[PDB]
RNA sequence: AGGACCGAACCGACUAAUGUUGAAAAAUUAGCGGAUGACUUGUGGCUGGGGGUGAAAGGCCAAUCAAACCGGGAGAUAGCU
RNA sequence: GCUCGCCGGAAGACCAAGGGUUCCUGUCCAACGUUAAUCGGGGCAGGGUGAGUCGACCCCUAAGGCGAGGCCGAAAGGCGUAGUCGAUGGGAAACAGGUUAAUAUUCCUGUACUUGGUGUUACUGCGAAGGGGGGACGGAGAAGGCUAUGUUGGCCGGGCGACGGUUGUCCCGGUUUAAGCGUGUAGGCUGGUUUUCCAGGCAAAUCCGGAAAAUCAAGGCUGAGGCGUGAUGACGAGGCACUACGGUGCUGAAGCAACAAAUGCCCUGCUUCCAGGAAAAGCCUCUAAGCAUCAGGUAACAUCAAAUCGUACCCCAAACCGACACAGGUGGUCAGGUAGAGAAUACCAAGGCGCUUGAGAGAACUCGGGUGAAGGAACUAGGCAAAAUGGUGCCGUAACUUCGGGAGAAGGCACGCUGAUAUGUAGGUGAGGUCCCUCGCGGAUGGAGCUGAAAUCAGUCGAAGAUACCAGCUGGCUGCAACUGUUUAUUAAAAACACAGCACUGUGCAAACACGAAAGUGGACGUAUACGGUGUGACGCCUGCCCGGUGCCGGAAGGUUAAUU
RNA sequence: AAUUCCUUGUCGGGUAAGUUCCGACCUGCACGAAUGGCGUAAUGAUGGCCAGGCUGUCUCCACCCGAGACUCAGUGAAAUUGAACUCGCUGUGAGAUGCAGUGUACCCGCGGCAAGACGGAAAGACCCCGUGAACCUUUACUAUAGCUUGACACUGAACAU
């Protein structure tokens, strides 16, 4: 059966990349949200 | 010229061609073409604005010569082409300059006919003039409504105004509406009736043909649910309220022309 | 020529049996439908929650939909267990 | 290691996506592996991925994204111009052989090719963020000409048979060779050449386009494959010396022809149809501003450079998505033999597997199958299921019908093998030879050889000849929906939703309408033969009466009536 | 009749027998003409009915081939579970393994069946309740976007009646 998580690197990037969050001043809160927790993976740049 | 298919398969029994040998078997003219790329009703927000409008064939944009200020420079017909985009044929002519361009393609015209735009250019079918020199009771298409812009009125298969009266710095007109409106006496036309009369007679016969010219299935409203549209559901067919738009207007003789800018060129609106 | 015919791939899912702590959080086996088209498919893109999309079933929107998910208001309120 | 069995349009091979060392070697068996385990995609260690030509990067753009200014918006921010990103598309060039335990069009051998920089020489009008050309494009169909590939024969080498026969019309195997360079063919497109003039291509233009003359018909472009060269080579079944029987040096014969033939190439073609079929750059040209005993441009030769990243391995799967070594899902490419219409199916090749618990027993019962006396739907909600029909050709085929259909209606006959017709026919292919010739990949003739149906007659075996796999049950009455389609992913595929068609209604363009506090966008680069909404739902015969109510469209005398005053 | 309550309407057809089916009758409980009416060739994994053929669907099952079940070795779950020395009957308490009376019954396994343990599974979806929710409807109430009316403002000039 097709499943939900079809892997596509480039499309993951552009979704949830770093550069995408940086580029929303949402998409910053969160990169600060997760700096505060600690976060060792920020995104899922690599 | 108007021809019925054979029923030689459920979708051939009612389909009726406008087939028109004298139509260019061919590609059309390149310098004049430009990329079209569909829509799908969709506007910059990505929304569906205008619902029933998807898929279709590939079209490539013809640019077509509507405001005609080429003027005092006769030009000969080369051929007449099919255009995807509207409802009639253009035409191919060919300036004395060596220019080319498209214009619509009026009733009869044909290839190897001049014609020639201006106000010192003959009354004749496809000469574009200002109505100031149109005479009164004459046939036009292509007509503007403001000097220079490009004709607005009477460009589809078969359509065409009627200069019905000019008064001062203006004329008046029959719009094949029905309307009669009035615009300036320098806005300019182009003598008879846009040539593809036929057009009305074409039947698609079949879902798919509909699905070509781009055009996605209408759902009711009342095969809806009422979350969807007014007309809603009901266990049945019920349909128990007055006829009604999406977004609730009336669709059954409720007129909504709210413009109250122009208030003036209008006569007798129509009907 | 054909939203034409028979029929593989491909796309579908009408019947039956099995399975039902399954091999599988919807499949398998035998048959079944479409199969040049309103077809199908890869890649990328757009539409964001009272909103989207919907050949319309209240269907689908990440195994979740008569109003998604996450967090917060929040120890909502609960004359009920 | 010898057998057996399974896949073989894959259960084989090569990739992308994705994963990220799972690859190879050695070593270890606690845990992981649904059992054991010496084994492993497990643990530990080491090793392994070599590019000017493959791909990415790079140049160019599509959808779309961002967006200097700008417009808009309480703020956030939204839209969008110039621009700049963005492949799933366009854009220069490498082939064969050999080689590693693991990489290779990347290393080696041989043979090549492309784009740039620099320099020299010679001849020179060079120059764009501009113009034009080109790039540049649909579906279906039709053949024709070719190749991949295959078959047979010939050739070379080997073999003479575990059991009757097998020195022959016998058996096994091999018979391979690229890009590139040269030739420019089948065939496709196009009439060329020169001069003069011009409201056009934002200015210019020798270019494009247009106009009027003269002169010739042979000019050019494109183009598979073939042939030649590449190649006195490489590869090569098998040998000769070493041979730890793990492999290495040398040598290594034949290496042709015919036929068949693609879904691949000529073909981005040809024909035809309507639903009328990307963009930009590279590239080829045109000149402007400007620069000319310069600079630049063209050709030849020489020389230099072509970086950087990826390259292992799996990739219909035990390595990806599914929590698993999960009967699931996953895009592209390669496409052998016999039979066959066929990528179905059966059996096989290459190659790869026997699916990570086995042994024994041969109860009930369950699952998946086979056969069945007589009867034959009596079963049951219901012929559910099963059984049955099943192919080709010929004959033949009703009601009804929108004249297309219904229809493969129904139903009936014949199908094998052998021989002859005909030592292999009709047909297809086509050599030598001959003749012609603008002497070429030419034409005509010629018919060798090769290949090869179908039919008839006769004979013959079996219970059965479309013998296996494969492969329509049919007919009659009737409701609903016209039809093909769509739908509740995951209990409903339908009479439901669509549908063509019909009608009403709105909309004169800054359209109605819709998304948006707005800008603006879609509608539409459309203009009433258009667009939106509503209902109905092919077609045919039709669609009657009622405007009191509700709504909508109009109208006015009067009454009533808001803010305001 | 996809519509007919009465109702298996009545008659006829088909069957030995037909609440279905087909054809008529009309007494249309409660058809009806674009929320279309009546027909309609073709089409349909569509609904209903009747035939031929076919058969293990059945009368009525029998045998056989395989995979399990069974035994051995290895590995090794699950739901459930107040505690158990966990029988029948009749009665009792509102359908008893557990109380009363009585009967029967050596202790413990294996293979099977599934009547009970109101068996397991999911704080019943029916029903009612809550001054609980959520969506939906409308001539329920109150509001409101939007559409629309006018006044003032952006907004001025003269002329005539």
């Amino acid at each position: 059966m097709k499943r939900t998580f079809q892997p596509s690197v480039l499309k993951r990037n552009r979704s949830h990349g770093f550069r995408a969050r940086m580029a929303t001043k949402n998409g910053r809160q969160v990169l600060a949200r997760r700096r505060a927790k600690g976060r060792a993976r920020l995104t899922v740049s690599k | 010229a108007v021809v019925k298919c054979k029923p030689t398969s459920p979708g051939r029994r009612h389909v009726v061609k406008v087939v028109n040998p004298e139509l260019h078997k061919g590609k059309p003219f390149a310098p004049l073409l430009e990329k079209n790329s569909k829509s799908g009703g969709r506007n910059n927000n990505g929304r569906i604005t205008t619902r029933h409008i998807g898929g279709g064939h590939k079209q490539a944009y013809r640019i077509v010569d509507f405001k005609r200020n080429k003027d005092g420079i006769p030009a000969v017909v080369e051929r007449l082409e099919y255009d995807p985009n509207r409802s009639a044929n253009i035409a191919l002519v060919l300036y004395k300059d060596g220019e080319r361009r498209y214009i619509l393609a009026p009733k009869g015209l044909k290839a190897g006919d001049q014609i020639q735009s201006g106000v010192d250019a003959a009354i004749k079918p496809g000469n574009t003039l200002p109505m100031r020199n149109i005479p009164v009771g004459s046939t036009v298409h292509n007509v503007e409504m403001k000097p220079g812009k490009g004709g607005q009125l009477a460009r589809s298969a078969g359509t065409y105004v009627q200069i019905v009266a000019r008064d001062g710095a203006y004329v008046t007109l029959r719009l094949r509406s029905g309307e009669m409106r009035k615009v300036e006496a320098d806005c300019r036309a182009t003598l008879g009736e846009v040539g593809n009369a036929e057009h009305m007679l074409r039947v698609l016969g079949k879902a798919g043909a509909a699905r070509w010219r781009g055009v996605r299935p209408t759902v009711r409203g009342t095969a809806m649910n009422p979350v969807d549209h007014p007309h809603g559901g009901g266990e049945g067919r019920n349909f128990g309220k007055h006829p009604v738009t999406p977004w609730g207007v009336q669709t059954k003789g409720k007129k909504t022309r709210s413009n109250k800018r122009t208030d003036k060129f209008i006569v007798r609106r129509r009907s």
